[PDB]
């Protein structure tokens, strides 16, 4: 029973490093994505004028 | 037990409160990127007029 405490606590830690993770390459390809939204735009209005 | 029950609920609500108020952040970002678009737009107008 230990050892299967001990396993699920393993299970769970590689689970949250691979939360965290996600969670900071969300962030980052959610402010990328509005930074290319934003020159998109820029470039777009300039082309228009 | 109290003490975690309260500073629990107390989380809770601030952290609901100023999610609304991040919600607005949002929303006057948005708006204040349409209105940066308008002037642009405008300024447009103005050079060709």
């Amino acid at each position: 029973t230990k050892e299967r405490q001990q396993k699920a606590e393993a299970e769970l830690k590689e689970l949250e490093q691979k939360h965290t993770q996600l969670c900071e390459e969300k962030n980052l390809l959610q402010e990328k994505l509005q930074a290319e939204t934003e020159l998109y735009a820029e470039a777009e209005e300039m082309r228009v004028r | 037990e109290e003490k975690r029950r309260q500073l629990l609920k107390q989380l809770h609500e601030h952290e609901t409160e100023l999610e609304d108020e991040r919600k607005q952040r949002a929303l006057a970002a948005a708006a204040k990127k349409k209105l940066e678009v308008d002037v642009k737009d405008l300024e447009s107008q103005v050079d060709s007029v």
